[PDB]
């Protein structure tokens, strides 16, 4: 009683039920280093402008 | 001080835009009216120096040289009217723009209150000075003479741009008045020493050093008027008034490190003085004497006394004044003789009186006659030198006796004995001559009556 399949279906993504847990860490990967600070607050003028040796702005 | 920048660049249009025949008589006219106005500086306080803004103070050294430097530009105005009389027009004009750049950068030289702004005009004095030495220049080593000054005063500030920007990183800032108050003391090291090294030697190419003077005896004598003027009167100075700004920064390493410099000098007195008693060239001789007297003032800076730096300031001043007359009186000569050669025209007295009568009070100012302030400056470098070391006076005596040998033998020579039979168009003195001459001395007599405003900082 076997129907042989198909031209496109044995090539199809199927879904299987599994009772094993999903592995959380497949790569073995450990803690990622953290970021560097973000900016954050509105952006006041530079004080004294620019400061090279004796530009006033 | 933006009240004299803008009328001295104002000076450009009222140059560029007159009349072919009114280019003289209105930049005459404008910068007599700002160097009217150059006595608003004045305003000196016994505590507290006159601080303008973030970018211009004057306290009472920079004043003198402030007032000399823009009274100097008309007097250089009457002095070059008649070498440059058959020149084209433009360059004419661009011999008047030319001084008047000069002006410009040397009155925030002496005004700049950060040091690398002092520095980095203190180094665009140089151009306009090249341009009129190798540009309006007489004989064929003229471009030697200008290559010779831009190569000893640029490989001399080479090392003190990098010595201000180390002070910049270190302290915090090259303000003079924020390194009044921040100034650390120097220690000895090798570091500081070569430290001191880079802070000085830029000046005492500038003043000159002796030993490092050859730049001058070419750069002067090769120049026209003009040029020999303000490179006497004004570019020597900005070196003496560099170090007194720059000493404050180089202390104590300064009291033991200025020992050979002192040496140098105080025999260099001696040695250009008496070069100044053999030269055949009058304006080599002025030319020689302007470092002779600038050894005094080195001396003064680098012994750091109340006293002295009031006769160096003082000296400084009358110096100037005394120097662009005796340029003048030889220029003088030189447009009626054709030849520089000081045995050439001689007994000028029997044809040109009232010239020899501006002659003798120009030497007897050179060799510091007193109530003048050529005296009360020598005076009182003598004073801080004997008190510095009683063994000095020896040096200083006999450097003043060589002085008087060589101004009465520049009188004697140039002005008396028989005249030479075979130079017969020595004409009557003009008006302009004398009017440069009176221009010059009355000035330097008038600051006798009132020597106060001339003595620096520290009155
Ligand atoms: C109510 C609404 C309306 C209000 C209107 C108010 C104004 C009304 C008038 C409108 C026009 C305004 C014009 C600008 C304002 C005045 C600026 C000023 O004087 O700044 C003082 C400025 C700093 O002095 P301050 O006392 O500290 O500040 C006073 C104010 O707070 C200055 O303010 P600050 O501190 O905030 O300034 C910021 C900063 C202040 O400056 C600094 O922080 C210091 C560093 C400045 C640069 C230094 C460079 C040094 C090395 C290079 C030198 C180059 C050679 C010199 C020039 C050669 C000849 C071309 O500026 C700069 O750094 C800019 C660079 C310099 C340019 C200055 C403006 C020039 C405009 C006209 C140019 C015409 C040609 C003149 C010659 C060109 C060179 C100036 O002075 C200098 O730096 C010395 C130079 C003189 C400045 C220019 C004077 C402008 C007028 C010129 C008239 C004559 C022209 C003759 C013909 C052409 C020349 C042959
Ligand atoms: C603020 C107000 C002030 C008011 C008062 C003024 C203060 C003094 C200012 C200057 C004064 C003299 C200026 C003219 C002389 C130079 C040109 C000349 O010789 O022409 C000859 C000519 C007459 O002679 P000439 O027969 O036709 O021709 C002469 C021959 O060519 C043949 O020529 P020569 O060889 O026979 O003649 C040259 C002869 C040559 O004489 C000498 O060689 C002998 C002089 C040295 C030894 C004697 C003096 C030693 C020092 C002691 C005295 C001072 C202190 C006294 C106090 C007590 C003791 C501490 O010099 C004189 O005769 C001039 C006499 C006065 C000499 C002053 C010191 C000069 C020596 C060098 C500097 C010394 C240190 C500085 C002293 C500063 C004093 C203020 O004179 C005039 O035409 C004079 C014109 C008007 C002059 C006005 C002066 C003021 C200008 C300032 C304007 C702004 C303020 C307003 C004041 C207005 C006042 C009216």
């Amino acid at each position: 009683g076997w129907v042989r399949p198909d031209l496109g279906e044995l090539s199809k993504v199927t879904k299987v039920k599994t009772d094993r847990p999903l592995p959380e860490n497949p790569y073995h990967s450990r803690a990622r280093p953290e970021p560097n600070p973000e900016v954050e607050g509105d952006l006041k003028p530079a004080r004294h402008g620019s400061r090279l040796f004796f530009w006033t702005m | 001080m933006l009240k004299y920048i803008i009328p001295t660049m104002m000076l450009m249009p009222l140059t560029w835009l007159s009349k072919n025949s009114m280019i003289w008589i209105n930049t005459t006219l404008h910068s007599l009216l700002i160097s009217l106005t150059s006595l608003l500086l004045l305003n000196q306080f016994g505590d507290n120096s006159l601080n303008f803004s973030l970018t211009f103070f004057s306290d009472s050294l920079s004043t003198p040289l402030l007032i000399l430097t823009m009274w100097l530009l008309p007097l250089m105005l009457m002095a070059s009217q008649h070498h440059l009389s058959k020149e084209n027009l433009a360059r004419k004009k661009l011999f008047i723009s030319m001084l008047i750049l000069l002006q410009l950068f040397l009155i925030m030289t002496f005004t700049a209150t950060e040091l690398i702004f002092f520095y980095i005009m203190f180094e665009a004095t140089l151009v306009p000075t090249l341009i009129i030495i190798t540009r309006w220049g007489n004989q064929t080593e003229r471009l030697n003479a200008g290559l010779y000054f831009l190569f000893y005063t640029l490989a001399g500030s080479l090392p003190l741009l990098v010595a201000l920007i180390y002070i910049q990183n270190t302290m915090g800032s090259l303000n003079f008045l924020i390194l009044q108050y921040w100034v650390q003391p120097m220690p000895n090291s090798w570091s500081n020493t070569f430290m001191w090294l880079a802070c000085m030697m830029a000046f005492m190419v500038k003043m000159p050093l002796y030993g490092l003077h050859l730049w001058l005896p070419k750069a002067h004598v090769e120049a026209p008027i003009a040029g020999s003027m303000v490179l006497a009167a004004i570019l020597l100075k900005l070196g003496g008034y560099g170090m007194m700004r720059i000493t404050l920064l180089l202390n104590p390493i300064t009291d033991f490190m200025a020992y050979p410099f002192i040496m140098l000098s105080l025999w260099g007195m001696i040695m250009t003085s008496s070069i100044c008693l053999r030269q055949t060239d009058l304006k080599s001789l002025i030319a020689y004497s302007s470092v002779s007297h600038m050894a005094l003032v080195i001396v003064a800076i680098l012994i750091q006394t109340p006293w002295s730096y009031m006769g160096a300031t003082a000296l400084m001043i009358a110096h100037g004044l005394t120097s662009s007359m005796l340029f003048c009186l030889a220029n003088s000569n030189y447009e009626r003789v054709h030849s520089r050669t000081m045995i050439l025209a001689r007994g000028l007295q029997t044809l040109l009186p009232l010239m020899a009568a501006w002659w003798l009070l120009a030497s007897l100012t050179n060799l510091a006659l007193p109530p003048s302030i050529n005296l009360i400056g020598e005076l009182f470098v003598v004073m801080s030198t004997f008190s510095w070391s009683n063994i000095t006076i020896i040096l200083m005596g006999l450097n003043m006796v060589i002085t008087a040998l060589y101004s009465l033998y520049m009188l004697i020579t140039t002005q008396r004995g028989k005249h030479t039979h075979h130079i017969n168009n020595i004409l009557p003195s003009f008006t302009r001559e004398n009017a440069l001459m009176s221009l010059h001395m009355l000035p330097l007599l008038l600051l006798s009556l009132n020597p106060k405003i001339i003595l620096g900082p520290l009155y």
